[PDB]
């Protein structure tokens, strides 16, 4: 989060407006980043606290999971276009409707 | 500008919106405060007696809402890439954020709205425009760590803001072009400190209050109008015009101090070529300051003789003469100052 | 007087202001009645809420009869 | 005299009574259950999903005869 | 699939918004874009509250000013061209058959709906449009909506001054 | 919502088909100079009004204000009671004071 | 996310006879199910809420499923037609399965349970 | 990648509305209507951002309030020139 | 997902549309008949038997007459107003409280406010495209009154939603199982009648679409099928306001035949105030919509804020 220049009474309302702290899949990850930004500050927290930054961005940004999903779907279509996979076995056994 | 209490209401809400902008810990509450500041700065900069003020408010609206939506779009893009407000390695979305801030502030690739709007205003809304409305974008520019955009903006500000003020004989466009050059000294101070910028901005603001009060009380809008200005003693007109030499950065007066602190901090930060590029392009600013000073440095003029009484406000000129004294004798207070360190 | 003029010209606004004053009074009455008892600890929780006996919240549960 | 309005009004009472009552027949014809399942709360949608998972007709009952003897 | 249909409709209405010049016709293009934007933001969300809020605020509330100003601005009627209608229909049928020949699972949005969430999620079963709107009326974010109502009153005060009445 | 799109497109399609068949069923006569004329009573033939524009602006400000009064029915059983009451009483009271002040001035 | 390092349970451990009842057969007879099966439901949901691990307290989930199956088999032994009529009236009563639309067969079901 | 497949279209239509905002072949009313087009695209992109988080969608009516006040402000700026510049200022291609 | 839900939803919606349209025709018959009986005179008669196929005589005539245009060159904008007007009047009925499920509208009041907020849009394109100063004046007057009581209607229905605790229209049924809301909300009943005669142009609020101060507000150039679609859309709005009065105040009672008897009675009340009251003025209607009804709305909304807080502590 951005460090404001001035710490007046007028940052008290703006500060809580967006935050993963309200119930969320991994706000407990963000807290583990945010307290780290209390420890080293904002600028040393960019270097000394890089492992906890990437987990929160991985969780809520959903980057490598969606990239892995698109790698698994494009490889299946490449195998379909290259003739390795065809017919009724193009798609696997579907999950149950209440599985997830 | 105090014809109504509603304008005092708009002044305090634009102060509130600017303070919401500069204290926001996220990139979206800053945009919220920017919209509050915009809402309260649309009715100021608009009046019924002046025809050009309405189209100048239209230019201000289109320029700011073009800059605010690009600022919002790039901040949402940054939040979509990395979900914290900061960024580990700087990329193009910070460049779009900084360019949207430079359209708000008036840096020289994006400054062409600034004197074209300034050509049709009064001298108090100009005082709000070049001083308080530079608070909200410049305090957000300090959150970014890209160097070459600030380098291009500083270089273009000090050449374009100094050369472009030579042709202008209107005082408002000349002061706008002088504020564009003094903007570039503020962004050059922003790459090296967040306190030397406050020093330069506070005393540049002080010089803006004391110099725009000379043109607001006596209603001066032209270079030729300064020659016809009647002062009862020509020594007083010569003394009152030392604020131009003060703001141009001359050593015995104040106004040499913040430029000198920028020089001291930039040389200590091993940046010598950009400092030389600014100071070879600040002599032109003193040249169109000294072209104003043709109307007072000589001691006798071919005056028009129909006006023989100097008419002035009491409270405003009482506030003016305090600040004129500290604009030229304010270097004695360097021993009392402790905010440089 | 002043209330006679308001009751003569604008009687619906006077009646609405009486209703709004009554609603404000019984809103403060409802807030005081909610916070006089343990209104923050509702009797009927949503979801499936379980507490073990070591938790401090398990000692604050309500054993009242169903109304 | 004045009872000629009731030709023009009671018909209005009949026609607007049509789009529910016919459905109260029609849901008893092709479904067999007179009421379609309410999709307001999420728990009702999840349990309707469970019924359509269990049987191809979600309004077909899985009673106690489904339970094997043990 | 219908998300891709709304993508295609928004693309077609945007390119005809770029093409046309008559101001009430751009206002009509905006009012028919707002419906598709409302539905498409309804596809990502748990429930359709904010689409309704955007609908009442933008279309039925705000754009009627734009429709009134653009109606009194232009004396003349629309010059309907069958060429632009044919080009819009051709690019629309092309983009729908392009969505037919494209896998919709990879093109679907990653944002979870109310039924895309987990079954063991406790918060989804409570009340529709409850936890998202909760922070509007709780400490310490209620000062923003108090400031918003004050901002709307101050906006009306600004508008009365700048139009000069 | 996907069924709502289908039924709204069906209502639009049915109304356009009914109007197209009405245009076919309409009696086509010879088109005239005076028949196409805009109707002014009898003999053949407006500027911008600011009062109606501020009526639309007052409607817009009150509409965006109503859009913040809309959520709090749901939140009343899922929030702090004192905060909710303070915000609701303050919200409608400042609205009433602003309405009465704009009435008196 | 699931890799080869994570230890998912085998499908033979997951091959448990499940409660395959419909919504009307689960909504009806629920108030006698919860009282009879309160020892395992609370422990299993405490396992699900505390650890937040799907692989943990699988034995507790199996105990919940077996306890529900035992209660429904006990209902099937004694009071079958009354429960079938109660679930039928609960499903045909309204759209959502609301208990207030028919209370006539609920009393017969509670009378059967109280007598047996 | 993620940017190419997800949220690429609001960027493209935002640049199209920006180019319609600043083109010299349009007029001031077209600038204001294209401005509310990019307001709609900004709402689309902001809602795509805000729905990665679960229960922070309440911000969508804050940006709506600010941008609707911007639109009413722009209309009241533009129609304030009716009594001064006349009714023909809506067809102005340059400022 | 089970396909008979889609099939029965489609069948029920089309049956609702057909029955609403035939009830619109018989509502025009009822209005011409009992509106005559408001005075001494008789209603329609002598066509068919006892005047029953008189709206079909209207429908055969209006679908045969020459479709004239307000200008000869370009008139496609003239077409799009009755299409969208009848589309909204037949589309607003999907948020009717159906107990057998047709559409699970958990937010039905917002849907009603959306369709009412498009009513201004269809009457604005009705006014502008008809190329006449009378048409523009009537369109501006109708847009003025409908956005003036849009805010009031939103606040009144917003006060009603506080009673049931949610936005689901079927929740009006469970809170009316012991008594109707006509007992508790009788000034709200009079205010809601004044609201429902304002969004739909009827005689008490008729400066928009009257035959005295204008010849016709926005139907002045509309004829030969467009006037038929506009007339059917307006009477469907009357039927929707009668139903929405009968759901909120009178008990929803969707299945009972007494609910549809009360719906015909509230339509009779709408035709009863059609013959009685005179027409308001522009200044008095701006006084009514923004001061009296707005002040009553905010005040009695404060009353239900206090009452719902008071019952929350007691329950
Ligand atoms: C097998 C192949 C057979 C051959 C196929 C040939 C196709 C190409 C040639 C036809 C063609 O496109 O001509 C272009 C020709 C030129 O049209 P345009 O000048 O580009 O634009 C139409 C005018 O603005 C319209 O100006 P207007 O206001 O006078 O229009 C009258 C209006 C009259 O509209 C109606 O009568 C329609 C009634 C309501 C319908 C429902 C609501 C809409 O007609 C239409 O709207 C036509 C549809 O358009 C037509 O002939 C339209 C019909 C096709
Ligand atoms: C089965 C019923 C059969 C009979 C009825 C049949 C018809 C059905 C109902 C139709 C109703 C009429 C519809 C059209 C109305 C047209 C007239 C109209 O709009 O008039 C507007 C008029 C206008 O007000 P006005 O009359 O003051 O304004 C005109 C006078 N000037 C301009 C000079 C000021 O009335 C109102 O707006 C009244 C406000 C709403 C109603 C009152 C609510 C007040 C709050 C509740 C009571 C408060 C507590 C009181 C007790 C305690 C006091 C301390
Ligand atoms: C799909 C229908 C598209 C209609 C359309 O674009 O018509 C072109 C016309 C364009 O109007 P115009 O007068 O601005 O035309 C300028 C654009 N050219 C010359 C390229 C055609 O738009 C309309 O008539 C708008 C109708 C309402 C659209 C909603
Ligand atoms: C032309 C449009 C006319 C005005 C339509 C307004 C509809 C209300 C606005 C809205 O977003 O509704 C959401 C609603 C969805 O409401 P919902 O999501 O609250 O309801 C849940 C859905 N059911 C009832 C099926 C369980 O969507 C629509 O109304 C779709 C409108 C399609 C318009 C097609 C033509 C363009
Ligand atoms: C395809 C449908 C074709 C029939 C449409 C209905 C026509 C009914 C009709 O015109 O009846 C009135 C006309 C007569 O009514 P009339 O309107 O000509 O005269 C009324 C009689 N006086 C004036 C004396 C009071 O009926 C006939 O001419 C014979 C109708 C036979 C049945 C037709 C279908 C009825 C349903
Ligand atoms: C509830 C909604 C109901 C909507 C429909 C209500 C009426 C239905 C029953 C009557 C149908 C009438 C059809 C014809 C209408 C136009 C009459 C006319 O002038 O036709 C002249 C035209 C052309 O005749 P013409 O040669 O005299 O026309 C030249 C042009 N003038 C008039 C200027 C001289 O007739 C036809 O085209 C013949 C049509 C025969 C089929 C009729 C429809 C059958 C299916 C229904």
């Amino acid at each position: 989060s951005l460090t404001p220049f001035l710490r007046l009474p007028l940052t008290d309302l703006t500060g809580c407006l967006i935050n993963h702290q309200t119930y969320d899949k991994c706000g407990k990850f963000e807290m583990k980043m945010m307290e780290c930004f209390e420890a080293y500050g904002l600028e040393r927290g960019k270097r000394e606290c890089a492992d906890l930054i990437s987990d929160f961005q991985e969780c809520v940004g959903m980057q490598k999971q969606l990239m892995r999903f698109h790698a698994m779907r494009n490889e299946r279509y490449k195998q379909w276009l290259k003739g390795e996979r065809k017919g009724q076995e193009f798609f696997a056994d579907p999950p149950r409707v209440d599985a997830y | 500008m105090f014809n109504n209490s509603s304008k005092i209401l708009f002044i305090t809400i634009m102060i509130i919106g600017t303070l919401i902008t500069v204290t926001s810990n996220s990139w979206l509450g800053a945009w919220m405060g920017l919209e509050i500041n915009l809402l309260s700065f649309i009715p100021l900069l608009s009046d019924n007696n002046n025809l050009m003020s309405t189209e100048a408010s239209l230019k201000y609206f289109l320029t700011q809402v073009l800059a605010s939506t690009v600022l919002l779009f790039s901040s949402i893009l940054l939040m979509l890439k990395n979900n914290m407000n900061n960024e580990i390695n700087e990329s193009f979305t910070s460049m779009i954020i900084m360019s949207a801030l430079l359209l708000k502030s008036g840096a020289a690739p994006f400054h062409f709205w600034f004197p074209n709007m300034m050509e049709g205003l009064t001298w108090m809304n100009a005082l709000m425009l070049m001083t308080w409305q530079k608070i909200a974008p410049l305090m957000l520019i300090s959150y970014l760590n890209i160097k070459y955009l600030l380098l291009i903006s500083v270089i273009l500000s000090v050449i374009i803001g100094a050369i472009g003020g030579l042709n202008q004989t209107s005082l408002r466009k000349l002061m706008a072009f002088s504020s564009i050059n003094h903007l570039g000294w503020m962004l050059s101070s922003l790459m090296i400190s967040e306190s030397i910028w406050l020093i330069y901005f506070f005393f540049y603001s002080f010089l803006s209050f004391v110099l725009t009060f000379m043109f607001n009380i006596f209603k001066l809008f032209h270079l030729n109008q300064l020659f016809s200005w009647f002062v009862n003693s020509k020594i007083l007109k010569f003394t009152l015009f030392m604020n131009f030499l003060s703001l141009g950065g001359l050593p015995p007066f104040l106004g040499f101090l913040p430029k000198w602190l920028v020089i001291q901090q930039l040389t200590l930060c091993n940046q010598y070529f950009m400092l030389t590029l600014m100071m070879m392009s600040t002599l032109i600013t003193l040249f169109f300051y000294l072209r104003i000073c043709y109307s007072a440095f000589m001691m006798n003029y071919f005056e028009n003789n129909w006006i023989m009484k100097m008419n002035m406000n009491s409270i405003n000129y009482n506030m003016y003469m305090i600040m004129t004294f500290f604009s030229i004798f304010g270097l004695f207070l360097i021993s009392l100052f402790y905010f440089m360190f | 007087s002043l209330l006679k003029r308001a009751w003569n010209e604008i009687p619906d606004i006077v009646g609405g202001s009486a209703l709004a004053l009554a609603g404000i009074v019984m809103a403060t009455i409802g807030v005081a009645n909610y916070y006089a008892k343990d209104g923050d600890n509702r009797r009927y929780k949503l979801g499936y809420v379980v507490y073990r006996h070591d938790d401090p919240r398990a000692l604050k549960v309500r054993n009242d009869e169903d109304d | 005299m004045w009872f000629e309005i009731l030709p023009g009004a009671v018909i209005i009472t009949t026609l607007l009574s049509v789009p529910i009552y016919a459905m109260y027949g029609l849901d008893k014809l092709m479904i067999g259950n007179a009421f379609r399942r309410n999709m307001d709360e999420r728990f009702s949608r999840v349990m309707y999903q469970r019924d359509f998972r269990l049987t191809d007709n979600p309004y077909k009952m899985n009673g106690l005869e489904q339970i094997p003897d043990e | 699939m219908i998300q891709l249909m709304l993508y295609s409709l928004i693309i077609t209405t945007s390119i005809i918004f770029l093409n046309m010049i008559h101001p009430l016709a751009l206002g009509l293009t905006l009012l028919i874009q707002t419906i598709f934007v409302c539905l498409l933001t309804g596809l990502m969300t748990k429930s359709f509250w904010y689409s309704y809020i955007l609908f009442l605020i933008f279309l039925g509330g705000m754009l009627v000013l734009f429709i009134y100003v653009t109606s009194l601005a232009s004396n003349e009627m629309f010059n309907l061209s069958m060429k632009l209608t044919l080009f819009s229909s051709l690019i629309l049928i092309f983009m729908l058959i392009l969505s037919f020949i494209m896998d919709k699972t990879s093109s679907s949005l990653f944002l979870m709906n109310n039924d895309m969430q987990s079954i063991i999620n406790m918060n989804s079963y409570f009340m529709e449009n409850s936890l998202s709107l909760n922070k509007l009326y709780n400490f310490p974010t209620n000062f923003i909506t108090i400031l918003l109502m004050n901002y709307l009153l101050i906006t009306l005060i600004v508008i009365v001054k700048i139009t000069k009445l | 919502m996907f069924s709502i799109i289908f039924i709204a497109l069906l209502i639009l399609l049915i109304t356009t088909i009914v109007m197209f068949l009405a245009s076919i069923l309409s009696k086509k006569a010879l088109i005239d100079r005076e028949k196409s004329s805009p109707f002014e009573c009898g003999f053949d033939p407006l500027p911008f009004s600011l009062r109606f524009f501020l009526i639309t602006i007052i409607f817009l400000i009150f509409d965006v204000e109503i859009a913040l009064i809309l959520p709090m029915i749901i939140i009343m059983k899922y929030s702090n009671i004192m905060i909710w009451t303070i915000t609701s009483i303050i919200f409608i009271l400042i609205l009433l004071i602003g309405l009465y002040h704009e009435w008196n001035q | 996310v699931i890799t080869n390092n994570t230890t998912l349970p085998e499908e033979s451990e997951l091959n448990v006879q499940e409660l395959n009842l419909s919504s009307a057969a689960l909504r009806a007879g629920a108030f006698h199910l919860g009282k009879q099966c309160e020892q395992a439901n609370n422990e299993f949901m405490l396992c699900r809420q505390e650890l937040d691990d799907p692989r943990a307290c699988l034995a507790e989930g199996k105990a919940v499923t077996s306890c529900a199956l035992d209660f429904f088999r006990k209902v099937k032994k004694t009071c079958h037609e009354e429960f079938t009529q109660y679930a039928t009236c609960l499903d045909k009563s309204s759209g959502t399965m609301a208990f207030s639309h028919c209370r006539k067969t609920q009393g017969v079901f509670d009378k059967c349970i109280k007598d047996n | 990648m993620i940017m190419i497949l997800y949220w690429s279209l609001p960027m493209i239509l935002f640049i199209l509305g920006l180019f319609c905002f600043v083109s010299n072949r349009k007029h001031l009313l077209s600038m204001l209507l294209s401005l509310e087009f990019i307001v709609l695209m900004l709402f689309f992109m902001l809602f795509i951002y805000l729905n990665m988080l679960n229960y922070e969608s309440y911000f969508s009516m804050m940006f709506l309030t600010f941008s609707v006040c911007e639109g009413a402000l722009g209309l009241s700026i533009l129609v304030s020139m009716i009594r001064t510049h006349g009714n023909d200022y809506f067809q102005s291609f340059s400022i | 997902m089970f396909y008979m839900e889609f099939i029965l939803s489609l069948i029920g919606s089309l049956l609702l549309i057909i029955c609403v349209l035939v009830s619109v025709a018989f509502l025009t018959l009822l209005e011409r008949k009992v509106l005559g009986y408001i005075q001494i005179r008789k209603g329609p008669n002598k066509v068919g038997l006892m005047g029953i196929p008189q709206p079909f005589c209207d429908a055969i005539k209006l679908f045969t007459k020459e479709q004239t245009y307000p200008l000869l060159s370009n008139y496609l904008s003239y077409y799009i107003s009755p299409i969208f007007s009848l589309f909204l009047s037949l589309f607003v009925w999907m948020c009717m409280p159906f107990f057998v499920k047709l559409y699970s509208f958990n937010l039905g009041g917002l849907f009603f406010l959306c369709c009412t907020s498009l009513g201004v849009y269809t009457v604005m394109v009705a006014g502008w495209s008809s190329n006449s100063n009378y048409a523009l004046l009537g369109g501006l007057r109708a847009v003025a009154q409908t956005i003036s009581y849009e805010v009031s209607l939103a606040l009144i229905l917003l006060s009603f939603i506080f009673l049931i605790g949610s936005y689901n229209m079927i929740y009006f049924f469970f809170y009316q199982v012991y008594m109707w809301f006509l007992i508790i909300l009788f000034p709200m009943a009079l205010v809601w009648v004044s609201i429902s005669l304002a969004e739909t142009n009827r005689t008490p609020f008729d400066f928009a679409e009257g035959e005295s101060e204008l010849v016709s507000g926005f139907n002045v150039e509309y004829s030969s099928g467009g006037f038929a679609l506009i007339f059917m859309a307006e009477y469907a709005s009357i039927l929707f306001m009668s139903m929405l009065f009968c759901v909120i105040f009178l008990g929803c009672d969707v299945f009972n035949l007494l609910f549809y008897m009360k719906l015909t009675f509230i339509s009779f009340v709408f035709i009863w105030v059609r013959g009685t009251l005179p027409r308001f003025r522009y200044d008095k209607l701006m006084y009514l919509a923004w001061k009296c009804f707005l002040s009553f709305s905010l005040n009695y909304l404060l009353f239900f804020i206090g009452f719902k807080i008071l019952l929350f502590s007691l329950l």
